[PDB]
């Protein structure tokens, strides 16, 4: 037996036996944690809308 | 009987113990 | 063969062969997703 995080693929399932998945997963996105952006030149008008 | 539980080294699935020099058997590996 | 939104449970597994899950789910929560004209007098009482 092999206890490893093996993706259940078609080519693998045809040659080996896969049980029910023990975790759900998918494709996600990496971005940096939002840093504090430098204030704009005319940012003193921000409190009131244009 | 003894079953060979083969596994791959992947994070965070299997860590390599930092004090495994004197460890033997199943105690070397710990992880998911 | 039963093609239905059936959860794969321990009691169901031992008596019924379940195919690969075609979708993943779980318990979730949800909630219910206009200032007054004279709302500038709000900070002080009438």
């Amino acid at each position: 037996i092999a206890i490893a995080p093996l993706t259940i693929t078609l080519v693998r399932e045809e040659v080996i036996d896969f049980s029910k998945p023990f975790m759900s997963l998918g494709i996600s996105i990496m971005i940096k944690k939002p840093q504090k952006s430098k204030p704009g030149v005319f940012s003193f008008l921000d409190p009131l809308a244009y | 009987k003894t079953v060979v539980v083969t596994t791959i080294l992947e994070s965070p699935y299997v860590m390599m113990k930092k004090n495994h020099e004197m460890l033997e058997g199943n105690e070397r590996y710990e992880g998911y």
